């Protein structure tokens, strides 16, 4: 029967109340490194067609993440065209958009990231509005996939922020056509896990239940937007082993501007074609003049890495006897690490390799597994 | 009381559209911070006839 | 007063054959389309369908 | 000191110099520095654990300056009197300050809050039978007070005019009077069933000032502000719900008087029965056990031979013992007479509701002798952040006074300076150009003035109405529902009829042509008429406050005066003195310097039955 | 007799207007 100013005063200082920390901090460290200990060399389709299939309805036009959902989505895939064109030269994409319930393609196929960053700058100023459709999309990126060859794995990235989608016609018919396609799609939600999207990365995805990713914060989007770049895994089922035929042009020099064969503007530089010696403005792209595909061997060279991967570098014993007191490649010299008292040299951070048996310091171990993709140690020792 | 229509083709709806983002322009204009809120007028010359 | 699109007409039509059935005979016919709309939204037919 | 030698630094501190207190080496954490020399709390905002240590700060310190960054505390002796009311300890106190400073706690500010702390609820007066008493649970300490013997379990009763010199007899020396109303013990005087309706919503920040209020359980006589538009009305609604016991309230105007009675009837289940009035027209009380009364300040406080009605109606309520008082616009209270309204009404509970905390003179601060303790600040920055009062955007338009006025501003009385500074055809100029930019802006524009002949020249001039003291009641709410509804009324002109409590339509400009000397009050009266707009809801809204003043002038002294009280509360008056486009208008006003020299002229001209048929 | 009046007419000028319009 009383009222709330009545009550006792809450005494919200009173409710604060106040060395092992980096064994905590370690746990965690070694719990991230226990979900990288699965690393194989499985074959990923290095050659791709990834159709980016991006929502423009009225569920962008929250602001739950900041400072709308459309403009942050833009960036981020701005981004994400500029990492999976440096990480996959080779693999053409498309951008398509829903918007008012029309899926609406702003970019064709190419192998030019300028001409999709440049699309989706132009998408970048209008306001996203609409009711979305998962089955216009779908259809159009079916449409969009036809042409593209067998050798060029086919996949579909969805960046769907609604939870509810309105289709023309039936949805499982359209699933059905993708499967049958041997087109892949990965779904990235933004609300929650949609249950025909799960159903579409399940299907599509040979009932693998791990391609419909859900963001929690900035930091998950950011991290899921750079899974993508990595290929796909092929299933084992996949039969479509072709050689591809392509060549490696030389890159013509000449003061004297003349005519590119791909967009008919003057150009100084280019490269002519080893086949049918017609120049072209940009690598990697299909010859204007003969349907080859014209690549370099920079080109080839970013891919190795994913068809061999290195093994991640082992954790040293703490008890073990080190065997450098200094890095191999980084020559930082390891520290005592006395996490405690008694510590002592607890978590060493040392880090062997499986092959050469060499210590690496923990920037080591994150540069030599991210930007670099080759162990120094592994080349240093005399085979 | 009475009842009144919009019949269109969906073609001049672009331009209904495009009337509505001016009147959010216009929107916009009215509550526009003044010139001498934004940035100080000290170094303009004083004000007078 | 209210704004009817193009396609606002053809999901009309489409989700109720009724509302394209009065169109077909009455248009062409006997009151313009705009009339129509406007005896249509006026209608209990219209409230039924809502 | 702490045998510390002093620095070649500590010669400009004045004995300020603090560096002996020794860093503690977990500073960073905490958001405290303590100045042992008069108690001062420098409190930091943007370190860990500053909003714990905020409230407490608000709970035990008075808020001297709350800006951005670095918050500025006073530990005075009624912030301490309110802490230990509502349960904190001394040693409780103590220790959280010295958990939350990063330099230790000194012994000076230690004894002050045992000093202060101490000696507290000893001398209670209670009220019993509309008689007052002064009341001790220690026997020694009646008798120890003998200087000021006013004598008409251990207590004796004094006279009802002198619970004033009591009060403040008792503050001057170190036993401060309690006056705290336990209502739910009380059951001499006769309930009410008033209570809020329940579609009525009360804020967080009203929430906070209540639990100020009745943390206890008790209500304790005290003072709240709130800025106009943050509902101190609805505090006062929800006061008197809570007490639930015969309220009176006090207003400065009958117009505020029907506004409060139609707040009550309103926001609260009270029957209108147990509601009255008692103003010049109305003078019929409610027939029931308990209920509300709502009169003005100078109804109850008249000294002049009143009518045999109203002789009745406070005959009435002076022999009537109530349970609660709320003093709307406690400003005002400290004047001559209207002092005695606390005295001459016996109520157990007084509750005083303002925006303007301020007057030019020193008896605000008697205020804590008549009604109690400043119960609870409202952060003004706080509420305009979270869009419970209008983000206005203070400014301050220099006009620069012409050659000729100002040769006739020097050598002229002060009298006739003021109007000379007032009249100048700059402040007129700046005065048309913002009316017109804020008039093409789409906003409600009201100019303030309180000289009403230059009132009336600036509204002839601009084509505006203007509504002042002799304006009929009529024209006036005529004129008020035009400015309301009108599009092509948008500006109208107020003397300062506009500054008191009267109803005014909402507006989202402000212009103050000319103002009474350094008035802090009216120059924050004047600010709460924009305080309260409905486009608050709106994102980027922005209302305007403009203060035209004159060059070089005393006027530039009386707007930092009134200023300073709105700094103080935290706002930024950016000057002004260019506007772009002054030359560029269609129409200037005396933009020739023949009109300047004739509008000189007129401001300088203006200064038996048979033999009753004889009659 | 005058609301009916009022919405035919209504629904006259509409269709006046739409057809001018045209
Ligand atoms: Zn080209
Ligand atoms: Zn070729
Ligand atoms: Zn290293
Ligand atoms: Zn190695």
């Amino acid at each position: 029967g009383g009222y709330a100013w009545e009550d006792e005063i809450k005494r919200s200082w009173d409710l604060v109340k106040v060395m092992a920390s980096l064994v905590a901090s370690i746990v965690e460290a070694r719990k991230k490194r226990t979900a990288k200990k699965n690393i194989t060399p499985y074959q990923r389709g290095i050659i791709r067609s990834l159709i980016l299939t991006l929502d423009c309805s009225e569920a962008m036009l929250e602001k739950d993440l900041r400072p709308n959902r459309h403009a942050m989505i833009i960036q981020y895939a701005i981004d994400f065209v500029h990492e999976f064109f440096d990480q996959n030269p080779i693999s053409q994409m498309g951008i398509i958009i829903m918007r008012n319930g029309l899926a609406q393609l702003v970019s064709q196929v190419s192998g030019n990231p300028q001409d999709h960053i440049d699309a989706l700058k132009s998408i970048r100023k209008q306001e996203p509005k609409g009711n979305p459709s998962l089955q216009n999309a779908l259809e159009m990126a079916r449409g969009l996939l036809l042409p593209v060859p067998a050798h060029c794995t086919r996949e579909v990235l969805i960046v769907f922020g609604s939870l509810s989608t309105t289709d023309p016609g039936d949805i499982h018919q359209t699933i059905d056509s993708l499967v049958s396609e041997k087109i892949r799609v990965k779904v990235l939600g933004l609300s929650a896990q949609v249950a025909i999207c799960k159903e579409l990365c399940k299907a599509t995805n040979y009932g693998d239940e791990s391609f419909y990713k859900i963001l929690l914060d900035e930091t998950h989007l950011k991290e899921l937007f750079n899974e993508a770049v990595t290929p796909l895994p092929v299933n084992k089922i996949n039969k479509g082993f072709t050689l591809v035929k392509m060549g490696f042009p030389t890159r013509i020099f000449e003061d004297t501007p003349t005519f590119c064969s791909c967009h008919s503007k003057l150009v100084y530089g280019g490269y002519f074609c080893p086949n049918c010696h017609s120049k072209v403005c940009s690598l990697p792209t299909v010859c204007p003049c003969c349907d080859l595909m014209l690549i370099l061997s920079t080109h080839l060279a970013r891919s190795y890495h994913h068809l061999m991967p290195l093994k991640t570098f082992a954790e040293v014993p703490t008890t073990e006897k080190f065997r450098s007191e200094d890095c191999f490649s980084c020559q930082s010299r390891f520290p005592i690490l006395k996490n405690h008292k008694n510590g002592k040299l607890l978590t060493s951070s040392r880090y062997r390799c499986e092959d050469c048996k060499q210590e690496f310091c923990v920037d080591c171990d994150v540069f030599i597994h991210e930007i670099l993709h080759n162990c120094p140690g592994c080349e240093s020792k005399p085979v | 009381a009475t009842l009144h229509i919009n019949i269109t083709t969906a073609s001049d709806e672009v331009a209904q559209r495009e009337l509505q983002e001016r009147q959010a322009e216009e929107k916009r204009k009215q509550n526009a911070v003044p010139e001498w809120h934004k940035q100080s007028t000290i170094g303009k010359t004083a004000l007078g006839r | 007063n209210v704004n009817l699109s193009r396609e606002k007409i053809l999901n009309i039509f489409e989700n109720y054959p009724i509302v394209k059935k009065a169109y077909t005979d009455n248009v062409p016919k006997n009151f313009k389309e705009p009339e129509f709309w406007a005896r249509f939204f006026s209608s209990k037919l219209f409230r039924k369908l809502r | 000191p702490a045998d510390f030698v002093p620095d070649s630094v500590s010669g400009m501190f004045r004995s300020h110099d603090f560096s002996y207190l020794r860093l503690r080496p977990d500073h960073a954490s905490r958001p405290l520095w303590i100045s042992p020399s008069d108690g001062r709390i420098i409190l930091e905002s943007f370190s860990p654990l500053a909003e714990q240590a905020q409230d407490f700060l608000v709970t035990i310190a008075e808020p001297i300056s709350r800006p951005s960054h670095i918050h500025e505390y006073k530990i005075t002796a009624y912030s301490l009197y309110a802490a230990v009311s509502v349960g904190l300890e001394t040693d409780d106190i103590i220790s959280v300050l010295d958990r939350l400073s990063k330099v230790p706690v000194a012994e000076s500010i230690i004894n002050f809050i045992k000093g202060a702390t101490i000696s507290y609820g000893k001398v209670k007066l209670v009220i019993k039978h509309n008689r007052y008493f002064v009341e001790t649970t220690q026997a020694d300490i009646l008798q120890m007070l003998l200087n000021d013997s006013v004598i008409g379990v251990h207590s004796f009763e004094i006279a009802n005019e002198s619970v004033e010199v009591v009060k403040k007899r008792c503050q001057e020396i170190d036993y401060p009077v309690l006056e705290e109303y336990d209502f739910r013990n009380d059951h001499r005087n006769p309930d009410l069933d008033i209570d809020l309706k329940p579609s009525t919503q009360i804020r967080p920040y009203q929430e906070k000032s209540l639990s100020k209020m009745f943390g206890n359980g008790r209500a304790r006589s005290g003072i709240i502000v709130l800025p106009c538009g943050a509902g101190k009305t609805l505090v006062g609604i929800t006061a008197a719900c809570t007490i639930k016991k015969s309220v009176i309230v006090l207003c400065t105007s009958s117009v505020s008087v029907m506004q409060w009675r139609q707040q009550f009837l309103q926001w609260c289940t009270l029957q209108p029965e147990n509601c009255a009035v008692f103003t010049s027209d109305n003078k019929e009380m409610f027939q029931t056990e308990s209920g509300l009364v709502v009169s003005t300040y100078s109804m109850v406080a008249n000294t002049r031979n009143r009518s045999h009605d109203s002789q009745k109606v406070m005959d009435f309520l002076t022999g009537r013992e109530w349970g609660f008082i709320i003093l709307d616009e406690v400003h005002v209270v400290p004047a001559a007479m209207f002092r005695r309204v606390v005295s001459t009404i016996a109520a157990h509970a007084k509750l005083g509701l303002t925006a303007t905390l301020v007057r030019e003179d020193d008896k605000i601060g008697d205020l804590n002798f008549l009604i109690g303790p400043k119960l609870y600040e409202a952060n003004w920055m706080e509420l305009s952040q979270k869009g419970h009062i209008a983000n206005v955007q203070c400014a301050e338009v220099w006009c620069p006074m012409t050659a000729e006025f100002y040769q006739e501003y020097l050598r002229e009385t002060a009298r006739k300076r003021m109007l000379l500074y007032i009249m100048n055809p700059t402040k007129f100029q700046a005065c048309q150009f913002l009316i017109q930019y804020h008039e093409r802006r789409g906003d409600k524009i009201i100019v303030f003035s309180d000289n009403v002949y230059a009132l009336q020249e600036y509204a002839l001039k601009m084509g505006k109405p203007f509504i002042y003291g002799s304006t009929p009641q009529q024209e006036r709410m005529n004129i008020l529902q035009n400015f309301q509804y009108n599009d092509q009324i948008n500006t109208i002109f107020l003397s300062k009829v506009g500054d008191t409590s009267i109803d005014l339509p909402e507006a989202t400009c402000l212009i103050q042509i000319s103002s009474h000397y350094g008035s802090r009050r009216q120059e924050a009266q004047r600010l709460g008429r924009i305080l309260r707009a409905k486009r608050r809801n709106d994102e980027g809204f922005n209302a305007f406050f403009y203060s035209l003043v004159s060059k070089d002038t005393q006027e530039m002294y009386y707007s930092t005066k009134r200023q300073a009280f709105l700094v103080d509360q935290g706002y930024a008056f950016k000057v002004i003195t260019h506007l772009h486009g002054m030359e560029n208008i269609p129409n200037l006003a005396y933009a020739s310097p023949r009109e300047r020299r004739e509008l000189l002229q007129e401001v300088l001209l203006k200064n038996h039955p048979l033999i009753r048929k004889m009659y | 007799i005058k609301m009916t009046l009022q919405q035919i007419i209504s629904r006259y000028k509409d269709a006046d207007i739409y057809e001018e319009k045209r």
